[PDB]
């Protein structure tokens, strides 16, 4: 009877009309209502009256700024509230205190500055809570003490500075934490500890300057990021206590040297990008680690890749490792999996016909910038289809043509002394050359 | 009754495949439960030389019965932003599979 | 103005553990005035430093806020507001009352 | 086991069409119905595309017949007469109802 809509399974939607109060005539048996978007400043005593059976409750954009203790007695069945894009400056400690069987709360988007001792208290059956876009400048430890039950917590956009000890200690069944775009720039030793069910980790956007040494407490941990921040070492070990990790977000730091056994033992790991280590000089580690599909090392000063890379790493298909020093090349057999090869800008300096011998499903292969000298008839010829090859900027003589009959776009600018002509009649779907010389084109 | 046709609240976290962007918690609706009609299949005679799907089939399956379509929007690198877009289920119920 | 503005509470008399005063402008949030505790310990707003003052008459419960020399600012709607248990501090924070009352108005013209 | 999981039953029954009048015969169909013990879902998902396709990950397991054969009856009529075919079940097992 509303001006707004209705639904037929006991579900009422009053978004976006303007209402100034709950409205009024509607169905005693409700099961959900919406007030989202219109314009209401405080709730009554006696709001929820009416609404005996509510189980979601949505009052988002609202521009609420007050709450009456009692206005949300009577909702014992109440199981969703959202209070996002208010202008509630505290968390309504009193106010929600009432709601045995409340499951989830939203307080994200709010002014909100301080939280009251008490707040949550009571809230049994808690396991969601936002409190994301606020001005909350430290954990509120004792408040978050209530809530054992707590699933997914969310703190993200505040001006946290530093989490102290035993922070998280009763909310043994969390499994997600966010706590990216904070100021944080210190964690204490025992910060997360008794989060041993914590599955996602959050803690982009920060100011550390020392990687995290409380990551060691967690034993469930299956995603981590830590991009955005200052952290400039790895030292060793750092993931010892995380065996299931699968994602790792660390490519935006001032990373100078990561361990030569930091990525180790890790069996799940799927990802692994590092760029900008200078200091690096051995190849990492990574033992055990059976499960990659990219591996991508830049800016360091790796010297030699190990023999054993793909007989280990069956898995791997995209292996970039531009820059670096990297002088000679092990055989690729055994990378059945690779698609994209990347070795530019290094100090490779030949490529015997035994280097790229046996790799099937390969795609891309990139050689700018080396000092190429030399490459045997054969070397081209084992491989299946190919799509890129760059050569550009080497020292070679002669460019086979066996096997790059399947090849499509083909780079060899800056390839001086290259005197002798290529042909179409081996390269023949070929439709992107550039070639050293001048006018070796007049062919194609 | 745990094994009736309902709707579960589950949490999960968003990010961008591939851009630079900050992961965003959302709140997402599952329905779940077992159908109390029995699925069932019954062979078929026909009289005609030409091809039948052999059997009659019934499959009722808990899926959900309305959705309201919502987005979101992203924060990511230069201060460009993007919008990803997900259904909302409100309600559940059996209803046959095939159909 | 010598404005006395008085409270009442009438439900129990044994000191609560807290009582404040707060003010409303029409249609914006409720802002704090002042508190005061079960020890005596008082607070008030910067704006409210030093025009008012919140006393307290335990044994019956009056509790009365005194204003003079009212700026034209102070055109608002008045809450006398309460709280029993001690499981929170003492300050000008709305969320932390539990009883609250049906308030006045105090307008102040030149 | 449980006795609600899927097993095939046998039902009796009778072909005939009135087209042309024939003798009609008794047939042993096999048919195959129960409970599947895993429960049925249905999840959003969340895209970035401009446009949603598929909105809906789904799982419903019904039992349905994997092996059959195609049986065929002398149905004499009338004296001319036709041969009936159809498809004997043997065996139940649950399936993904999509594929």
């Amino acid at each position: 009877a509303a001006p707004c809509s209705c639904d037929g399974d006991r579900r009422v939607d009053c978004s976006g009309k303007g209402l100034t109060a709950v409205p009024e005539g509607l169905s005693a048996f409700t099961q959900a209502l919406d007030i989202s978007m219109n314009n209401i400043t405080q709730l009554p005593e006696d709001a929820f009256k009416n609404f005996p059976f509510l189980e979601e409750l949505q009052l988002a954009g609202n521009d609420l700024s007050f709450i009456h203790p009692k206005a949300l007695s009577g909702l014992k069945e109440l199981k969703v509230l959202t209070l996002q894009n208010n202008q509630l400056k505290t968390v309504p400690s009193e106010a929600i205190r009432g709601l045995s069987a409340l499951q989830s709360l939203r307080l994200d988007a709010n002014h909100i500055t301080s939280v009251p001792e008490d707040s949550f208290e009571g809230l049994v059956q808690l396991r969601h809570l936002w409190l994301d876009d606020n001005s909350l400048t430290e954990v509120p430890v004792h408040p978050l003490s209530n809530l054992p039950t707590l699933q997914a917590l969310t703190l993200a956009l505040n001006k946290i500075s530093s989490i102290p000890d035993f922070a998280f200690t009763n909310l043994s069944s969390l499994v997600v934490l966010h706590l990216h775009n904070n100021k944080i720039r210190s964690l204490s030793q025992h910060c997360f500890d008794g989060l041993d069910n914590l599955e996602t980790l959050d803690l982009n956007y920060n100011n550390l300057g020392e990687f995290p040494q409380a990551i060691k407490a967690l034993p469930s941990l299956k995603e981590l990021g830590f991009h955005s921040n200052s952290i400039s070492v790895i030292p060793d070990g750092a993931f010892d206590g995380n065996p299931l990790l699968r994602t790792i977000h660390l490519y935006d730091n001032p990373l100078s040297f990561v361990g030569n056994s930091a990525f180790h033992n890790l069996s799940d790991l799927h990802s692994l990008v590092i760029r900008g280590a200078s200091m690096v000089q051995q190849f990492p580690n990574l033992t055990g680690t059976v499960h990659l599909e990219s591996l991508t090392l830049t800016g360091t000063k790796i010297s030699s890749i190990p023999n054993n890379l793909c007989q280990e790493q069956k898995m791997l298909r995209t292996l970039d490792l531009s820059y670096n020093n990297i002088r000679d090349l092990p055989s690729f057999n055994g990378c059945h999996a690779l698609e994209e090869i990347s070795l530019q800008r290094n100090q490779i300096y030949q490529i015997k016909e035994g280097t790229f011998q046996g790799l099937i499903s390969l795609r891309i292969l990139d050689l700018s910038r080396n000092l190429i000298h030399e490459i045997h008839s054969r070397a081209f010829a084992t491989l299946g289809p190919i799509t890129n090859l760059d050569v550009s900027f080497n020292e070679l003589t002669s460019f086979p043509t066996e096997g790059l009959n399947g090849l499509n776009q083909l780079k060899l600018v800056g390839n001086f002394k290259l005197k002798e002509a290529l042909a179409a009649k081996d390269f023949v779907n070929l439709r992107s050359l550039s070639v050293p010389y001048a006018y070796q084109c007049c062919a194609f | 009754d745990p094994r009736r046709c309902m709707r579960h609240h589950y949490v999960d976290s968003i990010s961008h495949p591939l851009y630079k962007c900050s992961s965003k918690m959302v709140l997402l609706a599952r329905c779940e439960g077992h159908c109390s009609q029995a699925s069932r299949s019954e062979p078929l005679v026909s009289f005609s030389t030409v091809l039948k799907q052999p059997f009659r089939s019934s499959c009722h399956c808990c899926r959900p019965q309305t959705s309201k379509l919502k987005a979101l929007r992203l924060r990511c690198s230069g201060g460009m932003r993007l919008t990803a877009t997900y259904r909302y289920i409100l309600s559940c119920h059996c209803e046959e599979c095939n159909s | 103005g010598s404005l006395r503005l008085s409270c009442a509470a009438s439900g129990y008399t044994y000191s609560p553990y807290c009582m404040g005063w707060f003010r409303q402008a029409p249609g914006k949030a409720r802002e704090g005035v002042a508190t005061v505790d079960l020890d005596g310990s008082t607070i008030y707003a910067d704006s409210v430093k030093g025009r008012f003052t919140i006393s307290q008459d335990n044994a019956k419960n009056t509790l009365y806020l005194q204003m003079n020399s009212l700026k034209p600012e102070d055109t608002a709607m008045y809450y006398c507001a309460s709280r029993t248990r001690a499981g929170v501090t003492c300050g000008l924070n709305w969320a932390i009352f539990s009883y609250w009352g049906q308030g006045t108005q105090v307008t102040v013209s030149s």
